[PDB]
């Protein structure tokens, strides 16, 4: 059966002074999204041609710069790794002699130091993400628009976002999380209280371990999936909303970068709840093989 | 219990197009990404395409890139591959891959592959020609010699040697499929070089999609050219 | 793009090998997202190391991987007879992309070494009445089987309409390969010879047939 983790994509970091979330998966920015998203905005103008260039120059190697970043935290990855096996399964705490306060006090030393790899390796990174922002503004000045600049790209852009938003479905991950938060509550309370009755500390350990990370990783999935719900309700808002057949130059400046962001937000979090779900699902396999070997 | 089954390989003709399926199970198909990977018949393996858990994103190997599409349908739990103008070199086995557990940096399910074989060739029996044995091809107390079947269609073709009386030093090769689509392989046998001028050697070469049967005898090269 | 491999590693039951997979400063050099898989005839090829170093689960500790620089490696110790089978490098590529190695064929050694017996044969008489012309180079009892052929054409290489077989097992456990060369019957009377490279475990032997 299963009994032990065997992916930790589920921990994220996010920057102190500029506030950017990175993810262990590719595009690790949600900012990259935001800029593959400006790939299709240009196809459409003549003039912001020269943006495949940029896209394929900078863009690109931003992305290859993040992943290499990402991969030089594979060290510390593993070292967390295998105190997250160990904290998890009682067979395998049992051949080491450290208490599992001890343990899980590295662990927490181990978490941090990965965690924090995945951050200062990609501080070059994120800084560049702030220079291609300023060049895409300035390449949408060489519109020759002035006050009649058409919106037929943006809200084109918006009626294919509509249909892309339908295709994850937000109403089955809704409901998983809630009864999901249900029963890990539940069991919490459960184990708390059989506690003193049953001498069999290393189990419950196990169990209390499994717990603590299952409690961080609804966290990361609740904070997605109200920010995907955040950008889905805005953009339909705006397909609800005025309709104007034209705009000036720097309201369409903030047009493209408002829905890019929105929509670069989605995916990145649709990403995001992808792996989460796959990890609730195991940790939740996990936890009910240890149940068994408690009550068993 | 995960397992992944290609699909839709076969004899397909140049020039046109052809989907390959993979039926996924064992696993939450909607979860992960997905790659295709091809192995040319004497070369390795090449990466073509990845799409990932929902099938919004596709990309491609640079050598392939234009020439297929890859996609799913996670209704079905199952991945498509779309070669657009199938060429020679696309004579190869096609594996479908599981993105790995560990992380999206690897694949930890493999399918067993489905063979493509790519010919426009109707059933064609084969020429036999002999490889005689000569001067370069005799070496102290041993002499090689052979039949070279060639330019037949489908697989396979039986070969004997003397009606079956000849065994020992035999060795047939596996065939070749060539530039034209057509099949060759040769079959050789080892015997005493001072026994070639009392004894006459010949192939019995069986192409049953053809219904073909040619007996040539393998003589001697006499003089030179 | 592609990762190179060596063609043929060896050793007996119970000691060591170490495959090598040179990159470029774009895949292996670049991330540390090397992977390496087993794959045995007719099998559905097996992931045994990823990220450079890591094992999945059912690996045995005899597996090993390592990296410096652009080149990756892999090194199995205490071979067995299971050991016997080709073994790939893959890397990330960039971009969404991978790249995987040419492929090493392990050979876990149960009888000597021994290089290969080259026959050559030039077009038949009968062929060449027919508009045709095909050269026939036949390669007997090498093993470990692992094979290199190459053809030239008046001393200068010549691939095009080359096609070769991969080693057969002979009833000797020995292995044999054949490679064919197609030609016109015109380019094989302008040429004053040609002829069949053989290379096997280091060493090269050719041989020579000529129209005259």
């Amino acid at each position: 059966s299963t009994n032990t983790t065997d992916n930790i994509d589920y921990f994220d970091i996010s920057d102190e002074s500029n506030y950017y979330l990175i993810s262990q998966l590719r595009p690790h920015f949600s900012n990259i999204y935001f800029f593959d998203e400006f790939k299709r905005y240009a196809s459409y103008h003549t003039e912001i041609k020269r943006y495949e260039d940029i896209h394929k120059t900078k863009v690109n190697s931003l992305l290859n710069e993040a992943s290499r970043a990402i991969g030089i935290c594979n060290r510390a990855k593993n070292t967390v790794k295998g105190l997250i096996n160990i904290l998890e399964n009682p067979q395998k705490f049992k051949t080491q002699r450290e208490s599992y306060d001890v343990k899980l006090r590295q662990y927490e030393e181990k978490k941090e130091a990965f965690r924090g790899c995945l951050l200062n390796k990609n501080r070059k990174n994120l800084d560049q993400i702030k220079k291609i922002n300023n060049e895409i503004r300035d390449l949408l000045e060489k519109l020759k628009c002035s006050q009649d600049c058409q919106t037929n790209v943006y809200f084109d852009m918006i009626k294919i976002y509509l249909v892309d938003f339908k295709k994850m479905p937000y109403e089955n991950y809704d409901t998983f999380i809630k009864q999901y938060k249900n029963s890990y509550l539940s069991g919490v309370d459960m184990i708390r209280k059989i506690e003193k009755q049953i001498d069999n500390p290393v189990t419950i350990n196990a169990i209390k371990f499994t717990q603590k990370e299952m409690g961080y990783i609804i966290d990361r999935f609740e904070y997605h999936l109200q920010k995907v719900k955040h950008s889905i309700d805005q953009v339909t808002a705006l397909s609800d909303g005025v309709k104007p057949k034209q705009v000036t130059k720097n309201r369409l400046k903030e047009y493209y970068f408002n829905i890019g962001n929105y929509y670069s937000i989605f995916k990145f979090g649709k990403d995001s709840l992808n792996m989460l779900n796959k990890a609730l699902i195991h940790k939740e396999k996990i936890v009910h093989n240890l149940l068994g070997e408690l009550f068993g | 219990q995960v397992q992944l089954v290609e699909s839709g390989g076969g004899v397909v003709q140049p020039g046109r197009s052809l989907r390959l399926s993979c039926a996924a199970s064992g696993f939450m198909f909607n979860s992960y990404g997905m790659h295709w990977v091809r192995q040319a018949p004497g070369k390795g393996l090449e990466w073509m395409a990845f799409i990932s858990y929902d099938g919004s994103d596709d990309y491609y190997g640079d050598s392939v890139k234009g020439r297929i599409t890859i996609s799913r349908d996670n209704s079905k739990n199952t991945l498509f591959l779309h070669i657009n103008s199938l060429r020679t070199e696309d004579t190869a086995v096609y594996y479908c891959a599981k993105e790995s557990n560990y992380g999206e940096n690897a694949f930890d399910v493999w399918g067993h592959g489905t063979m493509v074989t790519v010919s426009s060739a109707s059933t064609k029996g084969p020429s036999v020609f002999p490889l005689a044995p000569s001067s370069k091809s005799t070496s102290g107390g041993t002499a090689a010699l052979g039949c070279l079947v060639k330019d037949y269609f489908p697989e396979p073709v039986t070969v004997s040697w003397n009606s079956g009386a000849l065994t020992s030093g035999v060795h047939t090769f596996p065939a070749v499929l060539q530039s034209s689509g057509l099949y060759s392989l040769s079959s050789v046998v080892t015997v005493p070089s001072s026994s070639l001028g009392t004894q006459t050697y010949i192939c019995n070469v069986n192409h049953k999609p053809s219904n073909t049967k040619v007996d040539k005898k393998v003589e001697p090269k006499s003089c030179d050219k | 793009s592609a990762l190179t491999q060596p063609r043929s590693v060896s050793g007996s039951p119970g000691q060591s090998v170490t495959i090598s997979c040179t990159g470029t400063s774009n895949d292996v050099g670049f991330y540390n997202f090397v992977s390496w898989y087993q794959h045995h005839p007719g099998k559905a090829p097996k992931l045994m190391i990823y990220d450079v170093t890591e094992r999945p689960s059912g690996v045995p500790d005899r597996f090993s991987g390592s990296k410096s620089g652009n080149t990756a490696s892999l090194t199995i110790s205490g071979l067995q007879a299971e050991d016997e089978a080709e073994y790939y490098c893959c890397s990330y590529a960039g971009t969404y992309t991978f790249v995987f190695g040419h492929g090493t064929k392990v050979t876990v050694l149960g009888q000597p070494k021994a290089n290969p017996t080259v026959t050559l044969f030039p077009p038949s008489s009968e062929e060449l009445q027919a508009n045709k012309a095909t050269l026939v180079c036949l390669i007997s009892d090498f093993y470990p089987g692992a094979v290199t052929v190459a053809w030239k054409a008046d001393s200068s290489p010549v691939k095009a309409g080359v096609e070769t077989t991969t080693p057969s097992k002979q009833s000797n456990n020995k292995y044999a390969a054949s490679s064919y060369l197609s030609l016109t019957p015109e380019q094989w009377k302008s040429h004053r010879s040609y002829s069949c490279q053989v290379t096997h475990e280091g060493s090269t032997v050719e041989k020579t047939v000529a129209p005259t």
